[PDB]
């Protein structure tokens, strides 16, 4: 009943619980009001749980977006801080536009940033895109790489089919059964 | 409590089969009803032993077993339209098994599936499986490129296809893999950037000559 | 890394001075292209197996005169 | 001639907001030196000139980068409309 | 009865319920007044619900629009901000006018953002569109793609019929039956 | 009787009910003063009603017009914002004039925004229109597509007959019978 | 007694009543003092009243004129705003004068908007007009299309007879009998 | 409570057939009315076992069975204008089955649908199926291109069509697919712009594209 | 068979396409290279097409 993490977040504690339940140890989410959450495991299951905290880098950091480092409420807005705030909202809207396809659970899109072509007389370079995806199993995951490339091809000015890269995979096996209490 | 009452309201999307090894198998149809019937058997509201089977995954479990005890076998697919009596679609022109050892193969396949009663082995032809795949690929008006070789056919679909040709090719490959399975014939739909969809020519002194199919493609200025 | 099985010259926007230099080994004499005829361009996949007939067809389609 | 008046009216809108923020910080601290002397009056008239000078040059320092961004953006738009 | 999420919005809570009922587990929605909602499930259905929270990335983020990165409260407005606030309103009016067709359940339209032409000396490039749609089943969804292209062709200045890409699918099987309470 | 939506609007609550009554479940609208309406369904229809909320993306958002992004209450307005508010007022006026024709129940008109034409020496481009319509059944709607095209042709400067695309469709079958209460 | 719309306006309720009474259901108009009018229907015709609200988009919204987008109380007034607040008054004065012809019940006229003709050195473009009308039945409504075109021809500087399009129609069948109370 | 009273007021848009395997089949007419009667059986206000049938879903359900037990069969559609005697349309010029084999096909197809009494098999001609498709495509004044090949024909409607020739073709294809099925003859409404948009070219067996007044290009013979 | 589809050519790129059917190279002068022509053309009798097109356009030729 020795505690190991406290003051967590609502989105963090469900990830620490979902990782520990995969490795046959149970955890308990104890609310504390103003301070936060806490996670307590049993006494013989403390040695294994510290090793999976160290391995999985828990707790997870909050996810970083490029528009967070040039805030709109700041008193400065350079043209670099506008071309980097527009591109950071397009690759978030494309990722939310990718979760509504047939059989996709998660996706992540990266745009290549060019910022100083408009300052100088040289023309801008071509645009490169890259995307990851996680599909539900039972899907023939060799054939869905052309529907995403057709969707991403003309959502920009002029990209080719060789400057887009989609790397997708199927999800892991489901964890449906309960872990179990250590009999002592 | 019986097993067929612990499932959903409609008793038509599941089918309970009694097992020979004192078990009880539930035959779902797709992955959504498989996870529906596995949450029941995983939360633990049942006393005896039971299992969940599926057409897509128990053909893969039986093909992992088949390629360590019977290598160099030519077959296509196991069909489960009657789950108490499956049909094995064996090839004809690529195997040399007699009748007395087709009996041994049917007796060893029966012991792997304790829910079945008799596995029926039939010999489908190897030419009609590829002729149906080409007669259906010409009817949808699709550009393609056939590459015949020994022990396998492959169709390559290259080029800058539009949306209708992509949706028709994806609906034809998905409607063909369910019937035959990708053991003998394989499709290679990919998207490059050239307005000539796969085909290429060279020009000298007489007109045009059709080049041989290769991996390099000419990028299209247009 | 140069994949074609056969023989032939693939031209991508060559400017008729670097194009006829590639035909100067099959035509076994050096080629001299003028200055006004060096502004036209050509692209495609070509194949030289009788270049005296390929030059005769191409000088009529493009519009050219030549002399040996 | 509709952009001829638009470029002019942008400047009269621009001197307003560019001058209001340094004037109000030369007026709030001028009210604050006068509010404090409701008790312990003790006035000489040349005392708050230095505090008024440090007030406006502090708010000029904090508002300096925004002053350059607005003056460069209005500089770029007028010559894009002049040449094109 | 162990809770797993709390402080949620109404729109997030209805999608968490509609996802957990897909996987044969029963959830309860508890209103807490000012503090939002909370989703509590039963005891044996906890080890599966914490797995589907991590898998489906729940709770869902609010959907992002491009007109949120350039608010109108700014005293000055660059032409890049004005052309991006215009394109981010055509991007929502086209998808609100696609749901009133015959058979469309949902849609999502994307326009290519060209920003540097209005300030440099360079001529503008063409404009590209890309749309997704979800149709009611039993529809000839190959023939229903040739009037979406006709609809999107002359809603802009000059697009071509190969600069528009439509990737549409049919809806999933309906979930009509109740989950079933966990007996023990 | 469990609730599924609250804090709604009078226009939104009349559309959630109309979606639910199409799929054979009965809802009850409850007024709550200044706190909006609320919609309650029965107990066994709760599993299906969340499925049609998730599918139809209910509640609907308020419809966005282009003139909302450029308010007239601003002090100084660019010509790029005045031409965009003019085309958005014409675009709503042609839509409100199309509903008074013979047999039209609803309509929606879109228009090309040529916003960077007067800034440079390039000539302004031709304009494009695109309209949708839903007709009352019983009408041979193949011949109704040329009167709307003749009406929209010389309502602008110079359009052609192949820069206008009309995609119209008949309405769905009527719903006149009661849903029916579940027995208990 | 179940309410479906409340807080309506005076001319809004005569539109909702006239739509519901066309489809054999009977409504009741109740005042509320400062809150405006309200419309209730009976119990057995509640499903049809919701369906005809959704189909016909009731209640109606105020008609849009171009002079509401360029108000007269602004401090500055560009020549584009002065040129569009003048087109928007002949646009709704020819509509007022078309109603005094022999047989016309309603009409709507649109004019092509030309704004950048007077700014630069190009000559002005030609003017295009379009009009709709609803005639009382029993009229030879094909011979009445040359009088609208003659009246519209010389109300501007120089238009042709190939730049004026009139699309008109006869009214529906007259509704005179009462709907009828639902007996049970 | 009877099932005829558990549905809506209009007792004509549905139809209840007492099955042979102790069940009760409800025959809807489309997909909007199918979910109207699926909500009744799924929310649980009926005691016995019942099923909902359609015409497209029931045509796709017993088409999986004819891809496994009777492959390489030529048929068109199963019509349910009276649900007690369905009509099976078989092809005349592409079958080699006798009278006995048509009887054992009717008796094996009768057992899949327990609500029917006797399936009536009739043999439709093959040249009338393409004659009604070409004479229907010529009445609407549509440009087309017929591609005859082995085991199916294909009509390709391409080019830059305007808004009236889309609507006049969408009303003919849905009325032909409804009565003949998409098994034999297939249409391809591929709407695209003019290929080689503004380029002058010299077509026919020795072709080139002029990318500019001073630029030649020699792809495939245009 | 053959033919040329002209879309706003300049009377020099048009007459070089006929320089294969005519078995000689064609030389077009400077003032006659300003007029333009468009439309589908077919080359099956080019000597009669040169005599008819040089009169409808206004041209003189010499071989």
């Amino acid at each position: 009943d020795k505690d190991l993490l406290k003051g967590l977040d609502q989105e963090q504690a469900n990830e620490v619980i979902a990782v520990l339940q995969m490795h046959n140890i149970e955890a308990n989410k104890i609310d504390s009001g103003k301070l936060g959450y806490s996670i307590t495991v049993a006494e013989p299951d403390f040695t294994a749980a510290v090793y999976w905290i160290k391995t999985y880098q828990l707790p997870p950091r909050p996810r970083v977006e490029i528009a967070q480092m040039f805030p709109a409420d700041s008193l400065v807005s350079s043209p670099r801080a506008e071309k980097a705030r527009l591109y950071s909202a397009i690759e978030q809207r494309l990722e939310q536009s990718l979760q509504t396809m047939e059989g996709v659970l998660s996706a992540r899109v990266h745009i290549s940033y060019d910022i100083d072509a408009g300052e100088n007389g040289r023309p801008p370079k071509p645009v490169h895109l890259s995307a990851l995806a996680v599909y539900e199993r039972g899907s023939p995951l060799a054939h869905q790489i052309s529907d995403i490339k057709r969707f991403l091809k003309n959502s920009f000015a002029d990209v080719d089919y060789d400057n887009i890269s989609v790397v997708l995979s199927e999800r892991s096996d489901a964890q449906l059964q309960a872990p179990g209490t250590p009999v002592k | 409590a019986e097993l067929d009452s612990l499932l959903g309201q409609e008793k038509e999307r599941f089918q309970v089969l009694p097992g020979r090894d004192k078990m009880l198998y539930v035959a779902a149809q797709n992955e959504r009803d498989t996870l529906w019937a596995r949450q029941v058997l995983a939360r633990g509201d049942y006393d005896k032993n039971a299992r969940v089977i599926n057409e897509n995954e128990e053909n893969k479990r039986i093909s992992i077993w088949l390629d360590t005890y019977y290598p160099q076998l030519a077959y296509y697919r196991i069909h489960f339209d009657e789950p108490r009596k499956p049909v094995f679609w064996l090839s004809r022109q690529r195997n040399t098994m007699s009748k007395k050892e087709l009996e041994v193969l049917s007796q060893k396949l029966r012991a792997l599936m304790p829910y079945a009663d008799s596995v029926n082995i039939t010999l489908m032809d190897d030419v009609t499986a590829a002729g149906q795949a080409e007669a259906g690929l010409k009817q949808q008006a699709l550009p393609y490129s056939r590459r015949n070789h020994k022990g396998g056919v492959t169709f390559v679909i290259q080029g800058a296809l539009d949306d209708v040709e992509i949706l028709r090719a994806r609906q034809f490959v998905d409607s063909y893999y369910r019937t035959w399975g990708g053991r003998y014939v394989q499709f290679a739909i990919e998207l490059k950037d050239d307005w000539l969809k796969g085909r290429s020519f060279q020009y000298g002194a007489e007109g045009y000559i059709k080049m041989s199919p290769g991996h390099w493609y000419f990028p299209s200025p247009l | 890394k140069i994949p074609v099985t056969g023989s032939g010259f693939v031209a991508k926007d060559d400017s008729l001075r670097t194009f006829f230099d590639a035909m100067a080994l099959q035509l076994k004499e050096p080629v001299i292209v003028s200055k006004m005829a060096a502004r036209k361009k050509i692209t495609g996949n070509f194949e030289f197996h009788d270049p005296n007939a390929l030059l005769e067809k191409l000088s009529l389609q493009l519009g050219l005169i030549w002399y040996f | 001639m509709d952009d001829l008046v638009f470029a002019g009216n942008k400047a009269l809108y621009l001197v307003l907001i560019l001058s209001g923020w340094p004037t109000i910080v030369a007026t709030i601290i001028g009210l604050l030196v006068g509010l404090f002397q409701t008790v312990t009056q003790l006035q000489e008239q040349t005392l708050p000139f230095g505090i008024k000078l440090l007030g406006v040059c502090l708010c000029l320092f904090l508002l300096s980068g925004w002053y350059g961004e607005v003056l460069l953006s209005y500089g770029r738009q007028v010559i894009f409309l002049a040449l094109a």
